[PDB]
């Protein structure tokens, strides 16, 4: 089943849903939240319509009539002039399916390679080897962005994710990370969520309580064509592997944060619904935009007594970005320049190193690396999480959330 | 209410209204008194069980 | 032979197919294991030993005797089953003449077939032939009576029609009475019937199989009689079996599309996973004399530190001795755990690590996001229909180990199951017509979190945890599980935490007992020794009592109670049969203080903990070497020296004096 | 069986009195000492046979009348067949198709010529129950398993919801004529031979209650035998004895009615064993239910009343004041 695209709908419209179906070689080719695009033929399919308005008979066309006893009326004539109705769906057949906006002109670091053509090869090895690379895809992520380049860091981190493992026990070390924006209205928290999503593939849209737990996870409804259940994804479902951004998490009520809870934590959603039970992978990662309990961010309280998440919600986020709106007549000159500039140029104003589909290209060959921990930086990393430590000490000035 | 009895408060350590209080036929209010040889004796009669 | 045309009707001509029976006869007659020894013949052997109905060929085996066999089982695997079958069959009477009245059928389960195709690799293609997947099963219906050789009753002249063999393709329909030549209703005649077992499993792609952003595909499998309750859910396995298509499901209903409901007819189930040389081991290690010590070692060796943590989770593991004076008296055995920590302290590990090595311990939270819940109710499942009284995670634990996350934030309705629970190891149910009184004698393992995420020694335990007294009050240990920021232990947990992300990294002072060997240890424990009270210094315990009560109310703390000591006597208990000695030994008894008395202690607000500790320091040093004391004075003098020097930007005389409150050279060496 | 236990209650009460002459039939329930066998070892080897089973019921249909004999009569010539014997258990039956009177020589009568006489038939009690396999005897990991129990006559209102009992029936199938994917399946269920709940004065106990009331010192004795394991508090034992004993209650002539029941409150420091003596007091008084101030897991303190919208009855769930009617 598919949906018209968000770039075609007409005014007020809800989006025209289609069954299309998928034949031989390209049976398994078309996976839910793809932007596909179907080649094939439209065709009508007969219809047991519920209509109550009789419509279209077709019977036969030799004339006979019913002898007295047998006369041809009521259901015994109906099944004898042979009478059905013409009712149709329209279905689409698809002889062939590829994506909408193709990536490349099991999966693996060298399989990337080979997918992706010489040009686009050479571009992800020169940008890997390109110096400052991190400030240049933060800019070229971010171009209308001003400030925030911390969040803008950290976003991109989230982006390129970690690497998780699994200890001979059986429990699984968590390696995506999770990132959410605190701060004062009209911080661009809400812009950032929309980059991401505009650029990341596989990465979700939802709100507060615009989302049921349902939508948010998933759902169970039986095929009408057999015997099995078909799983309908949720929004961290459709992320799996990317990103679910949730703007205003804080509003986000009990049930779906409990819900949300669970997919950060355990990284997996259970369903036993609807005469079947389902485990599904839900490797998301979690960029979250929350408003501060009155609005506005007061800079002499903890996170704890500033936004209204729960402890394990705060406590699941690897970053924690506070943007607290500056009153300073600078920062206001440059937030204006670059608005205006924005909405005077349209087109020009934005100059990106990295083109947003290379950056893509990049993240992806990127993703399948799994870099290990040499000794010397096991070293440094238990001297940097000491001088950490030591900085939630006594005496100082206390912090935001402990260490 | 308190947790413990607290003497002291008199009548404060009990927070039921006086309709519901009423309603009982009896009322016990049982302090753990610390004699020492109650204490003792106590403990001898709990290993003992 | 090869030659003709389709495999299907080929080996179903009867030529070829006596051929390939002589064949199969002869391979399973004569066949080494590689050095000689007839696999085949012990095999046998052993199976009509015990009953089993099943012989086992591996397909390698076969493939390198007799490859004709081999290649044609893959593609007409319902003749080649039948035929090896009744050849297996043939060859088991001539070992056994008098095995004929036990099975009479013997079922050839193929293994180690080459080709592994996952679930969502099933194609047309595959239809009607062997295939081999792996998954795993979501649910699995009861095992129901198939028919299997059905009797007939004609209901006008109650002739039997005689035996039909109830395919598994189309219901089996006579046709006239042999008698009567009526056609009209027939019934099945239960009596003359016999039938096989069958079950009906649904088996999913494994998440970790399952990639990009693709959904998991399930699959419907049939076992017949032999493979029934060889698995369960959530038991990861792999199945080999008929890619079976044509029974009765095509969708002529008009409902939509003529697409068909496969479903895999199950051949071979190979799962993907008591004590008598270990009973004669674990007594050995019991003697060893350090065995407490080596068991307190081995618990959560993933956890740093935590040492008095993991000796009670040991206590508890190991359980005390429950009694009944008469039947009036209730005393529960269960050493119930609590664990009130802030957040980064491994509490969830604990419980996860107290999960995995105790049997039946089951892990529920005080969200809403678990797969089972503290309260019992009575409802339709979702996945069976079935209308079931899903008892609580309270009673599934009955004799084990409940371990409740999040204990603190737990609705009211959860409060209550669990308050009852803990005072009464009974569950009360009232709901539609069911009034009933289940018993959940579990052990509670509970995590919970301080007002305000950070446990403050200010306050007491009581108002920093928030719970209920009653609720705290039915907790034998009380783990104030406190974070500080201290060098060397932060240093030693960070090396442990990069250690083990660089040992699992995915591109790869007595020793811990390994853990299957703990695992039985506590099943010995707790099934044979009981240990015994007889010999216990009442004179001690009470004087040791009626001190703590004087300590009590001479400051303004909680007081202690009969409770305390009966979790004392539990705690001896459980110490005694960590140690099998059938006997509670003194040192046994001082154990049981010393986790009583540090419980109780670290529940006091500073004022009084600092003072109880100083009093009791008698009974809380018992079984220390010294030495810990000396290293926890000289790491508080140092503590309060850097505490100093932080904010304002040691001598030997110090820890002398502190020693006094003598041999410092063992320390320093 | 039991047409020989017919037999011999016709035997033994042969001279019985005008107006109950007709033979009624005898049901024979049989009970076994054997030890049960669970639920997960019903396999198909004893399909038909007689087994015992452990288990807690979960529901109990209301007890509806199934036909042991039915009359039918012929709608053109009205002869009747009567006293057609019934399959028992969970089995169905087909009407004749023809029309035994002999015919004389007119039209024949119709096809399906028989209609049922619900007046001229025998029907007994018939309840379908739920058994559930016990929390204990479930496997670790794994769901309980159910099964479907048919009791008759005498074996219907025996058990109630939520009792532990031990069943001795003929594991069977539903009889209903062979009429997705189970092919050759049938619904199993038990039809119930035997039921046994798993939990009345004699002369001899009478004589013992008599004298030991007659005893001098009997206040004594019931006070200390009430908690003796709980040390101390002689008066709350005294007062816990007068408690289980209760007033008496009266009605007077007006119609206002006097309790009988003695209320009793213990309020006191949280070591003491208070909890204990509740605990003891439950167990020991003859109807008692223990619950907090917030209910049990999953249970009320008091009555409530709902309306069920399907069947629109007056379920009323029984908190623990109305379970424990008449007791503690
Ligand atoms: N003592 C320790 N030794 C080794 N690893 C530890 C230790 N304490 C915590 N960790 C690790 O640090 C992280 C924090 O542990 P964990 O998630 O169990 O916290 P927690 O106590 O459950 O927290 P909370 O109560 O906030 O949920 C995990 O990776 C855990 O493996
Ligand atoms: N620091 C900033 N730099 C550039 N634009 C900003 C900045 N802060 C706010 N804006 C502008 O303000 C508008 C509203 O911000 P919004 O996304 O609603 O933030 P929030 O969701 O946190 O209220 C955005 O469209 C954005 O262009
Ligand atoms: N006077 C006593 N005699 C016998 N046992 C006692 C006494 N006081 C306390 N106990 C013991 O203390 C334990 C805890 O008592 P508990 O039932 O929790 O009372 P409460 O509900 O008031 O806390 C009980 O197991 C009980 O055996
Ligand atoms: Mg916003
Ligand atoms: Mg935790
Ligand atoms: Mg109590
Ligand atoms: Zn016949
Ligand atoms: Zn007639």
């Amino acid at each position: 089943r598919i949906q018209e695209t968000q770039a075609e709908l007409p005014r007020g419209s809800i989006p025209r849903s289609l069954e299309v179906i998928l034949r031989a070689e390209a049976v398994e080719s078309a996976q839910a939240g793809d932007k596909c695009d179907f080649t094939g033929t439209l065709i009508v399919v007969p219809d047991v319509s519920k209509l109550s308005t009789p419509g279209a008979r077709a019977e036969t066309n030799s004339r006979v009539s019913g002898v007295d006893g047998y006369e041809t009326e009521g259901i015994r004539g109906l099944r004898a002039l042979g009478v059905r109705d013409l009712s149709y769906r329209l279905v689409f057949l698809a002889c062939c399916v590829a994506p909408t906006n193709p990536r490349f002109g099991e999966q693996t670091a060298e399989s990337i390679k080979n997918q992706m053509t010489v040009k686009e090869w050479e571009k992800v090895f020169e940008m890997s080897q390109d110096k400052n690379l991190y400030h240049n895809l933060c800019t070229s992520l971010f171009p209308t962005i001003h400030g925030n380049d911390e969040v803008k860091r950290g976003v991109l981190l989230m982006l390129f994710g970690g690497v998780p493992k699994t200890t001979g026990e059986g429990t699984s070390l968590r390696g995506d990370i999770n990132v959410c924006i605190v701060g004062d209205p009209s911080t661009a928290k809400s812009q950032f969520l929309k980059h991401v999503e505009e650029f990341s593939p596989r990465a979700v849209y939802t709100s507060g309580k615009a989302s049921s737990a349902a939508g948010l996870t998933a759902a169970v409804v039986r095929d009408e064509e057999s015997h099995e259940f078909v799983i309908e994804a949720g929004a961290l479902m459709l992320a799996d592997n990317g990103v679910c951004c949730i703007d205003e998490f804080d509003k986000m009520d009990v049930r779906d944060q409990v819900a949300i809870h669970e997919a950060m934590e355990q990284q997996t959603i259970s369903i036993t619904k609807a005469g079947v039970k389902a485990t599904l992978n839900a490797r998301t990662s979690i960029l979250a935009a929350a408003n501060p309990i009155s609005g506005h961010y007061d800079r002499s309280k903890s996170l704890k007594q500033n936004i209204n998440l729960s402890a394990p919600i705060m406590s699941r986020f690897d970053l924690f970005f506070i943007l607290v709106d500056e009153c300073n007549e600078v920062t206001d000159y440059a937030i204006a320049r670059r608005i205006v500039d924005l909405h005077s140029r349209i087109e020009e104003s934005i100059d990106r190193v990295y083109s947003l589909d290379d950056i893509r290209r990049y993240l992806l060959f990127a993703r399948q690396f799994k870099p290990k921990i040499s000794k010397e930086s096991e070293d440094f990393i238990v001297e940097q999480y000491k001088h950490l430590r030591q900085r939630d000490g006594s005496g100082v000035t206390k912090s935001s959330w402990r260490i | 209410v308190f947790g413990r009895w607290d003497e002291t408060k008199g009548e404060d350590n009990i927070d039921f209204m006086p309709t519901i209080l009423s309603r009982f036929d009896m009322i016990f209010i049982v302090k753990d008194e610390h004699n020492e040889e109650r204490d003792v004796m106590l403990a001898k009669h709990v290993i003992t069980l | 032979d090869l030659k003709g045309h389709s495999v299907r009707e080929w080996v179903s001509m009867a030529g070829p197919r006596l051929e390939i029976h002589h064949r199969f006869k002869n391979f399973l007659r004569t066949h080494v294991d590689s050095h000689g020894h007839n696999v085949f013949k012990e095999r046998i052997s052993d199976m009509c030993k015990e009953n089993r109905e099943s012989l086992v060929v591996n397909y390698e085996d076969l493939a390198a005797r007799e490859h004709v066999l081999a290649y044609f089982l893959p593609e007409a695997p319902a003749e080649l089953l039948q035929i090896f079958d009744e050849a297996a069959l043939e060859v088991v009477l001539a070992m056994y003449p008098k095995y004929d009245r036990i099975t009479n059928h013997i079922h050839v389960r193929i293994s180690h077939l080459p080709l592994v195709e996952e679930l969502r690799s099933l194609r047309q293609l595959h239809l009607n032939q062997l295939i081999r997947t792996s998954g795993v099963v979501t649910s699995c219906t009861g095992v129901l009576p198939q028919l299997s050789m059905v009797k007939y009753n004609c209901n006008k002249c109650n002739f039997v029609l005689g035996p039909f063999c109830q395919s598994q393709n189309q219901e089996v329909k006579p046709g006239s009475c042999p008698e009567c030549q009526s056609a009209g209703p027939f019934e099945v005649n239960m009596e003359e019937t016999i039938y096989q077992n069958y079950q009906r499993i649904r088996i999913q792609e494994s998440p970790g199989k399952v990639a990009a952003g693709r959904l998991p595909r399930s699959k419907d499998a049939i076992l017949l009689a032999d493979l029934v309750d060889s698995c369960k859910p959530g038991d990861e396995i792999e199945l080999t079996g008929i890619y079976h298509n044509n029974y009765d499901g095509s969708l002529n209903t008009a409902n939509g599309f003529p697409v068909f409901a496969t479903v895999i007819l199950a051949n071979h189930v190979a799962k993907k996973d008591l004590t008598d040389e270990d009973v004669k081991m674990i007594t050995s290690l019991s003697k060893d004399q350090q065995i407490g010590e080596k068991i307190f070692a081995s618990i959560a060796p993933s956890i740093y530190g935590h040492e008095d943590i993991k000796r009670g989770l040991a206590l508890a593991l190991f359980g005390g001795e429950p009694k009944n004076p008469g039947g009036k008296h209730k005393v529960r055995g269960d050493i119930n755990v609590l664990l009130c920590g802030d957040p980064g302290t491994a509490k969830s590990q604990f419980l996860k690590y107290i999960e995995k090595v105790s049997s039946r311990a089951i892990f529920t939270t005080g969200q809403g996001a678990s797969a089972v819940g503290l309260t019992a109710y009575v409802q339709r499942h979702p996945v069976s229909r079935e209308w079931t009284l899903e008892a609580g995670a309270l009673v599934l634990a009955d004799r084990g180990v409940c371990l409740i996350d999040e204990f603190d934030k737990m609705n009211d309705q959860d409060r209550t199951s669990i308050h009852e629970a803990m005072e009464q190891q009974s569950i009360s149910i009232s709901k539609a017509g069911i009034v009933t009184s289940l018993q959940a004698r579990c052990t509670v393992i509970a995590a919970a979190n301080p007002i305000g995420g950070r446990y403050d020694p200010s306050l007491t335990f009581s108002e920093n945890v928030d719970l209920t007294e009653p609720i705290i009050s039915r907790f034998d240990i009380l783990c104030v599980v406190r974070d500080t920021v201290d060098p060397v232990q932060d240093e030693m947990l960070a090396r442990f935490v990069v250690g083990s992300h660089v040992r699992h990294h995915p591109s790869n002072g007595v020793e811990p007992l390994p853990q299957e060997v703990l695992k039985k240890y506590i099943i010995y424990a707790k099934e044979r020794v009981h240990p015994k009270l007889n010999q216990m210094d009442q004179d001690k315990v009470a004087k040791m009592y009626s001190d703590l009560r004087k300590e009590s109310m001479a400051t303004g703390s909680i007081p202690i109670t009969v409770r305390h000591i009966e979790s004392m006597i539990r705690m001896a208990e459980a110490h005694a049969r960590i140690h099998l000695r059938d006997y509670v030994i003194e040192d046994d008894v001082n154990m049981a203080i010393r986790v009583m008395l540090e419980s109780f202690i670290d529940t006091q607000k500073f004022s009084v903990m600092r003072s109880m500790r100083k009093t009791f320091a008698r009974y809380l040093s018992f079984r220390r070497d010294n030495n810990e004391l000396l290293l926890f004075i000289l790491k508080q003098l140092v503590a309060e020296q850097v505490t100093y020097q932080r904010n304002r930007f040691v001598p030997e005389k110090d820890l002398v004096d502190k020693a006094r409150q003598h041999n410092l050279s063992a320390f320093y060496d | 069986l039991e047409e020989a236990a017919k037999e011999v209650a016709d035997e033994v009460t042969r001279p019985r009195p005008s107006g109950e002459e007709v033979l009624q039939d005898i049901q024979v329930m049989l009970k076994s000492d054997a030890s049960p066998s669970s639920i997960r070892s019903l396999k198909s080897d004893m399909m038909s046979h007689l087994v015992k089973i452990p288990g807690i019921i979960i529901a109990a249909s209301a007890v509806r009348a199934k036909a042991t004999r039915i009359s039918i009569q012929c709608r053109s010539c009205r002869n009747t067949l009567t006293n057609i014997a019934m399959r028992p258990g969970l089995e169905g039956y087909a009407l004749p198709r023809k029309c035994n009177t002999d015919q004389a020589g007119r039209p024949k009568c119709p096809l399906d010529p028989y209609f049922i006489m619900p007046d001229k038939c025998k029907c007994v009690d018939f309840q379908t129950l739920k058994l559930q396999e016990l929390p204990d005897a479930v496997p670790h990991g794994e769901m309980p398993r159910h099964m479907q129990l048919y009791c008759d006559r005498y074996l219907c209102d025996k058990v109630v919801p939520g009792n532990r009992v031990t069943i001795m029936g003929i594991y069977s199938i539903k009889k209903f004529g062979l009429t997705r994917v189970g092919v050759g399946i049938r619904s199993s269920y038990i039809r119930v031979l035997g039921i046994q709940v798993d939990t009345a004065v004699s002369p001899q106990e009478e004589e013992e209650f008599r004298r030991l009331a007659a005893l001098p010192n009997v206040y004594e004795v019931i006070s200390k035998s009430i908690a003796p394991s709980i040390f101390g508090g002689t008066d709350m034992k005294k007062a816990i004895a007068c408690l289980l004993f209760g007033g008496s209650r009266k009605r007077l002539p007006d119609g206002l009615t006097r309790r009988g029941d003695i209320n009793l409150l213990m309020l006191g420091d949280p070591g003491t064993a208070k909890s204990q003596l509740l605990k003891f007091v439950e167990k020991c008084s003859p109807i008692g239910v223990y619950t907090s101030g917030k209910g049990s897991s999953a249970a009320g303190l008091t009555a409530s009343v709902m309306r069920d919208p399907s069947s629109r009855n007056f379920i009323m769930e029984g908190g623990a004041m109305v379970l424990a009617d008449g007791g503690v």
